[PDB]
């Protein structure tokens, strides 16, 4: 994707469909480029509740549909250190682990 | 079991009247019914959703009602369309049932029948059967009466019937009595005859046609 | 906040035995699971309530955790097992990603 | 704002949760701490194993009424028959076990649908305990607004029997009485004495039993069949 | 907006397997219950079984002793019924219908449904004879003609007359089964009898399986006169 120029905001549409959907919970994690892995959020389709990350406690917002899409997140004023490769995966109901990780995309900023 | 029972078996009204249909369920089953309606030849279509609840699209004549044990449907106005079967489900336990079924109708004036006789052909003459086609045209109400008599002789369990479905535009029947017997049975009798009786008949008709005549 | 612990790096010779340690405050009462990344594709689970493994994943991948302490066990390198792994754990509401350690052959 | 385009489970569930008592039980919707951290061991230290509970001694009996304020996080229980409850006192689904789980929803008072997220006076679950040979489920699980499982199923079965802790069973407790069965003593989602029907929020109403192994199993109530998964431990 | 499509009819032998597919057309089965739903002819509907795939449950129904199976493909998305020993009073026909899994919901969509035909038989073609019309009958102010369609197998046997160029008047009778396990059915069409002078009364008897495609004449006033 181009540069989202600094102060935008950018969609992760997480195409999630992974073991039986709604009773699966979707999540995200952004990779800096050699960095390690990083948490961003959770949810859940059944219960309409985002859980929320300590670091992007105010800029990440959860918003979706029934589907087995349009579930993402808006994470709004873009920095140089926002440039990553987001992940989206499915996990069970509460085990933890978080099987059957997305194709990665891609995100950058000027 | 949740047996179910849906009356009347089968109701006829004209176009324009209102009809109902009472299903029944053996235990009361709280508002858990839904009705289905399955046009001839179709995939059953869903009418009546919690006992009292009208689907998307659905006309608005059709109404339910009721409740514990007892459940009504009705249509005001009956329209041509509204021909078919009626059933009545209940989603109450795990193991869902249907009703009996009730097949409506159309009303109007009671017609004559036609009786026509048709002698076997000669191509099938030679092949050790011989086929004797009555065909009754046209004629209303459905309940009709056709015997096949050879040498003013009643037959048993020699023949068979088929009835078309009702005409959309006449709303009147058809039926064929067909007749099979071997070429060894064929040449031993001498007379023929289909003898038809029906409502709009005085007295009941008679078709003949002498053996041979070729 | 948590914080978790593992090696920068470690390096082998082919067809012997690799271990990499994620270590923590207590993590021994905390549930561990390990995901293997390749070089430029998204991660994949190799084990996860610490020991358990996920179908598909080769016999020779082993992993523990008690004390302070979690393992993954690797017998038999080749070539083909050369990829980051991250130890991963929840704490407080928050999830917790370890560091990666470069495994290379 | 309408219901939606149908969506009848985002609608038609009581989803009103609320924990100003931090109490953390929807961050555990998410993950689940061992079975030592989660402080769970002294919560089963109150309730013993199913092998010393007394020996069954007759005919079978039934019996309601009891039900201790807690949590029901045990093999053994007496659910105190339920019946209808607010839309106000209820959070999350509500699983009930015919044994194969059915999802009910919000009932207005008699038995008309509602699709208001079940926030308004008259929204109401209307669940009624009744042996599914004769109709209906045996029993269901649910957590409160404020974050505690509760339970309610049909009246909780004892065991012809005595003791000074007398077993009032809710599920199969087999060996002390060869009658009891979940067609005739079940209650719960226990099938049996170490495992309960596995559904999606198995693990979130009864946060200690994560180290449970999931199983394959068959039964047939009255005239079905079913093929259920109970998650089963030591057994 | 599912649209359920079934499979083609199916004819098989006594002690033989059936499988027949449901693919939902513009939709998805997860989040919802699948049942299978049999209608013998001239009989009401009946409950096969259920799959529920996200509980991973599944429930048959006892009458059908285990000869059931249900299966699903989220990779196809296709619900697959296998019915094994299929005995003669199997033939019918089978429709999937899609439930929510919330308690008592309605089926709000169904399949086609999928004939299946259980008989001992082989493809035959049919034979075709005229029902030409008595003289004295003619005489009468109206007359008909058929060409009565005999002993073939499966079905089904469409007639038309002069390539369907008489619609009007005609009343091919639905199918039926002689004692012997073969097909029979009749298709009459009545006109004025000032046209029987005119020559358009061949019938078209078409059968695809046996690949056969016959045009016998009625000849008015056949026989004699
Ligand atoms: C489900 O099975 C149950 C059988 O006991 C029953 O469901 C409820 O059962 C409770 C008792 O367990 C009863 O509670 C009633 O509550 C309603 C208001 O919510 C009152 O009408 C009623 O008041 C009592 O009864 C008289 C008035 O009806 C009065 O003279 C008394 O003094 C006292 O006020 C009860 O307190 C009741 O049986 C059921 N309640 C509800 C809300 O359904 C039902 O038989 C069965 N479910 C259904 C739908 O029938
Ligand atoms: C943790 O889980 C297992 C239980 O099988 C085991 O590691 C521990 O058992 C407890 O360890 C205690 C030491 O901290 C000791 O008192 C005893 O072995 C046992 N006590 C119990 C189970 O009450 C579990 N607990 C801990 C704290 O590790
Ligand atoms: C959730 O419910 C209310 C929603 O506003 C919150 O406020 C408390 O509500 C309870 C209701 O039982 C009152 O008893 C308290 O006094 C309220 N708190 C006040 C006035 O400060 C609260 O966050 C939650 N309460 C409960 C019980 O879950
Ligand atoms: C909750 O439901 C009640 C009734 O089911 C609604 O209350 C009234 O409903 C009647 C009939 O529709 C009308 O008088 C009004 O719609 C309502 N009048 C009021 C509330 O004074 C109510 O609107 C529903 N919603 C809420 C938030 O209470």
């Amino acid at each position: 994707a181009e540069v989202k120029k600094p102060g935008s905001s950018v969609k992760v549409s997480c195409e999630a469909s992974g073991g039986t959907h709604s009773n699966y919970v979707i999540t995200w994690v952004r990779q800096a480029p050699g960095q390690g892995l990083e948490w961003m959020g959770g949810f859940i389709p059944d219960f309409r509740t985002a859980m929320y990350a300590q670091g992007f406690q105010g800029r990440v917002t959860i918003t979706a549909d029934e589907s087995t899409s349009l579930a993402y997140m808006e994470l709004t004023n873009l920095r140089s250190e926002d440039t990553a490769v987001y992940y989206c995966a499915r996990g069970p109901l509460s085990r933890g682990y978080y099987d059957y990780w997305g194709p990665g995309t891609l995100v950058t900023v000027s | 079991d949740v047996l179910m029972t849906q009356s009347p078996s089968s109701l006829s009204a004209s176009v324009g009247d209102r009809v109902t249909i009472s299903c029944r369920a053996s235990q009361s089953i709280s508002s858990f019914l839904n009705w289905y309606q399955q046009k001839p030849g179709k995939a059953p279509k869903l009418l009546i959703s919690a006992a009292s609840s009208l689907s998307s699209g659905v006309p608005s004549r059709f109404s339910g009602s009721g409740s514990g044990t007892s459940f009504t449907l009705t249509i005001s106005s009956l329209q041509p369309e509204d021909v078919a079967t009626y059933y009545c489900q209940q989603s109450y336990s795990f193991l869902l049932t249907f009703g009996g079924g009730t097949n409506v109708e159309i009303k109007r004036t009671v017609a004559a029948p036609s009786v026509f006789i048709f002698p076997p052909s000669d191509e099938q003459l030679k092949s050790g059967t011989a086929s004797v086609v009555c065909l009754l045209n046209n004629f209303y109400p459905r309940e009709a009466k056709v015997q096949w008599k050879v040498d003013n002789a009643l037959q048993s369990g020699n023949s068979q019937e088929s009835v078309t479905e009702q005409d959309s535009k006449d709303s009147t029947y058809s039926l064929s009595s067909t007749l099979t017997l071997s070429k060894a049975d064929y040449e031993k009798h001498k007379v023929y005859a289909c003898e038809v009786t029906h409502q709009g008949l005085s007295s009941p008709v008679t078709k003949s046609f002498n053996r041979g005549e070729c | 906040s948590y914080v978790l612990t593992q090696p920068p790096s470690v390096s082998v010779a082919p067809g012997q035995t690799a271990s990499i340690t994620c270590s923590g405050d207590k993590l021994g009462d905390k549930y561990v699971s390990w995901y293997q990344q390749r070089p430029g594709q998204s991660p994949v689970l190799v084990l996860y309530q610490d020991s358990k493994r996920p179908s598909g994943i080769p016999e020779r991948f082993s992993g523990s955790n008690s004390g302070n302490t979690a393992t993954l066990t690797i017998s038999g390198t080749q070539a083909m097992d050369e990829a980051d792994y991250y130890c991963q754990a929840w704490d407080s509401s928050a999830l917790v990603f370890g560091g990666g350690t470069k495994l290379t052959v | 704002l309408i219901n939606t385009n149908g969506s009848w489970h985002i609608n038609r569930t009581a989803l009103n949760c609320n924990d100003s008592l931090h109490t953390g039980f929807l961050a555990a919707l998410f993950y689940t701490h061992k079975f030592n951290a989660s402080g769970c061991p002294e919560r089963m230290a109150h309730c013993r194993p199913i092998d010393e509970f007394a020996q069954g001694w007759g005919p079978i009996t039934y019996a309601e009424g009891h039900g201790s304020d807690q949590r029901p996080y045990c093999w053994h229980y007496a659910p105190r028959q339920c019946g209808t409850i607010p839309a106000s006192q209820v959070c999350g689904p509500v699983y009930c076990f015919t044994p194969s789980p059915v999802v009910v929803g919000t009932t207005d008072r008699f038995g008309a649908p509602t699709y208001t997220w079940g926030e308004n006076e008259t929204d109401v679950l209307i669940l009624n305990n009744t042996r599914p040979p004769q109709g209906n489920w045996f029993g269901c699980t649910w957590m409160n607004s404020t974050g505690f499982t509760k339970t309610c199923g049909g009246p909780p079965c004892n065991i012809g029997g005595v003791g000074n802790n007398t077993l009032t069973c809710p599920t199969d407790c087999f060996r002390k009485h060869p009658e009891a069965t979940y067609t005739k003593c079940g209650s719960g989602p226990w099938l049996t004495p170490r495992c309960l029907v596995d559904y999606p929020y198995r693990l979130w109403h009864y946060p200690c039993t994560v180290n449970f192994t999931i199983f394959k199993v068959r039964m047939y109530v009255g005239g079905v069949e079913h093929r259920l998964n109970a998650a089963c431990n030591i057994g």
